[PDB]
């Protein structure tokens, strides 16, 4: 309790548990709002396709999946009389999957926009538009596997 | 000047004005007029039945198809349709048509959101497919009375499948009626199509109609007007009863434009493919190859190539149908031109096929090619 | 909501089948505000749960 | 508890393996965005030169990959009653990969768009952007290198 386990450690346990919704849902919203200005702007002269072009806002809500994913396993982990190691490592891995799904939003939502406007002229661009869009998805899923792993060894050999 | 319509609800309103509800005296109230050979006519839509066992015996939309048959400028085309639709519906060619288009009558969420968005964006392609299709039969030499109803209908479908993708895939995302019922209506609204025959069927199983404002009847006709003419049930050897049903399947299969030796069969299988005998003629699949590529690098190239083929001009498509767009490059904008670089060997074949008969360039918005 | 409800409204008169495709994007505006609920009403039943 | 192995030693450690994965995102990030505009711009006139022009996506994709190896191995590492000198030495290895990816990131993008957009009116300048984007590329192997050169020293000689 001294040596280890302070009484201030779950301040880091719960600043990581919320830091991964905010910023995930940070690149969510935008990711889904900037698509939608695309949309809603270049099907308002075409109002068929406009039911395939909601692929992007897809994209931004398994971008938010993902903070919802990481912010429930660091809240059955928090506890009071926990090490500062556990905070430290559960502080670590809500900011590496918050802030990569917060770039991987702003990616989405700058690519899909673009491809949502131009894919009115040339229908072949829509499967070129999905194929860099898993190129911004992979990146928030990457984060989700760093802070799973720190997730794993947040408790392991931890007296 | 095949076809006209119109969609205002107040010129005919005596018919649609008080609680007639009742298809028993639906015709003693159908007269009201000098209407002596035009009502009795228009009745005749809905009289095999629209009694004999029918739900509410009206409704909506059943009552207001009856009265947009206005046929008082001219009642031949829609008689002629009404003597060639029902002779059709005696051949067992017919029966099977109509019971391939008819029933008997986690990671895990990632693949039930790519199954719906996939049905969402491929019938909504579809929809696009069939709205640059009805300015083709705007063109002169088409028809827009057997053509402009039956492929506004499959738009309709189509639509409304692309809708329910889509309600679906943000359905499923969001949790892992109201939505389908406001895009029904909504795509109720604007142009009003032209009426087509009912098509009752009467075989030993029962007393079958079907409606042909839906899609599922219309894509089981354009099926039946497929295939050529065989050297039996046309000729005056076997004359049997092949002079009323034949006849009529060759004059329909001629007012989409159709020549009377093409084979068009559907494609669509998970069997083994086109064997040889209803395989194209090499000349044939270049050309479909080449209303395919048409069809997927512009949104407005498909009815400009036919008005140029039809013409006789199918070797000056290169240059027809280049146009020029701005790019804002590193050195300015720079003005390229997108055109379609069709081959030679596509090129000629486009001279081959005369002018695209309009049950092909169905074939093709539907994917049966 | 408020940056693709507008557009949404204001591409809606001109063209009334937009006003599904809107609600279907407003629908996933909607359920970021319900995970961070849901987060903080899972935080909310562990605050004195085996507390000394 | 030592005055060598204090317990916020693992704090370093913690955000240099987060630190590693969120800068190589956000360089990942934009030069996906800055690239996949001037990508969608293209393809519009040149349906068929669309698997060509996808190789600065892929060359942007490679950096996340790097901070990605760096993130799994500074966090083998990790451990309650670690020394300040392994925190010290798994903070450079998360920063120098980090912004060395940031700024590889930024160059691929602004490379990327205009050269696509450039060998669209000439074909022999697809081989000078690959040319150019090769050098842009190193720029983050180098962080790789130095970020794996410092956590082999992490815990040789360490009490």
């Amino acid at each position: 309790m001294t040596e280890l386990c302070p009484v201030y450690a779950p301040f880091f346990g719960a600043i990581g548990c919320a830091s991964a919704i905010i910023f995930t849902s940070l690149g969510a919203a935008y990711g889904t709002a900037k698509s939608g200005v695309g949309i809603c702007a270049t099907c308002v002269l075409r109002p068929d396709l406009l039911f395939k072009n909601i692929v992007p806002v897809i994209m931004a809500g398994i971008i938010a999946i993902y903070g919802l994913v990481v912010s429930v396993l660091v809240c059955y982990s928090l506890g009071q009389k926990q090490a500062l190691y556990t905070g430290f490592i559960q502080l670590g891995a809500g900011l590496s999957v918050g802030l990569s799904g917060l770039a991987a939003g702003f990616a989405i939502g700058i690519v899909g926009d673009a491809g949502v406007r131009g894919s009115s002229q040339q229908p072949r661009l829509f499967v070129g538009m999905i194929l860099i869009l898993i190129f911004a998805e992979v990146l928030g899923l990457y984060g989700l596997i760093v802070a799973l792993l720190l997730n794993s060894r947040a408790t392991q050999d931890v007296v | 000047a095949s076809v006209s319509e119109g969609v205002l609800r107040k010129k005919y309103t005596k018919f649609f004005q008080e609680n007639i509800k009742t298809h028993l005296d639906l015709k003693q109230a159908l007269l009201k007029e000098e209407k002596p050979e035009t009502a009795l006519l228009a009745y005749s839509l809905v009289s095999p039945s629209g009694y004999r066992g029918e739900p509410l015996t009206e409704r909506k939309i059943l009552e207001v198809v009856s009265l947009l048959d206005e046929v008082k400028v001219d009642g031949d085309t829609y008689q002629q349709l009404k003597n060639t639709f029902d002779s059709i519906s005696k051949d067992p060619r017919m029966q099977v048509s109509l019971e391939n288009q008819y029933p008997g009558k986690g990671v895990g969420l990632l693949v039930a959101t790519g199954r719906e968005l996939h049905k969402a964006s491929v019938n909504g392609d579809a929809e696009a497919y069939h709205h640059q299709l009805e300015q083709i039969s705007q063109l002169p030499g088409r028809d827009q009375r057997l053509s402009m109803p039956m492929q506004q209908t499959l738009a309709i479908g189509h639509a409304m499948l692309s809708a329910e993708g889509a309600v679906g895939a943000t359905l499923g995302m969001a949790t892992g009626y109201g939505l389908n019922n406001e895009v029904q209506d909504q795509l109720k609204q604007g142009p009003m199509s032209g009426v087509l025959p009912r098509l009752e069927i009467s075989n030993v199983k029962g007393d079958f109609t079907f409606s042909m404002q839906e899609p599922a009847a219309v894509r089981a006709l354009m099926a039946y007007l497929g295939p050529k003419e065989d050297t039996s049930m046309s000729s005056p050897q076997a004359p049997k009863e092949a002079q009323e049903m034949e006849a009529a399947r060759l004059t329909l299969k001629q007012m989409l434009g159709s020549s009377p030796n093409e084979h068009l069969v559907p494609d669509v299988d998970s069997l083994l493919k086109l064997s040889d005998e209803d395989m194209p003629s090499q000349t044939e699949s270049t050309a479909n190859g080449a209303f395919k590529k048409l069809l997927s690098e512009d949104w407005d190239w498909l009815m400009p190539a036919v008005r140029a083929m039809d013409k006789g001009e199918a070797g000056k498509i290169n240059e027809k149908l280049t146009y020029k767009l701005p790019l804002d490059a590193a050195n300015g904008r720079v003005y390229l031109d997108k055109s379609p670089n069709l081959s030679d060997a596509q090129l000629d074949a486009l001279d081959k096929l005369g002018s695209p008969s309009q049950l092909r360039l169905m074939y093709l918005a539907e994917g049966w090619i």
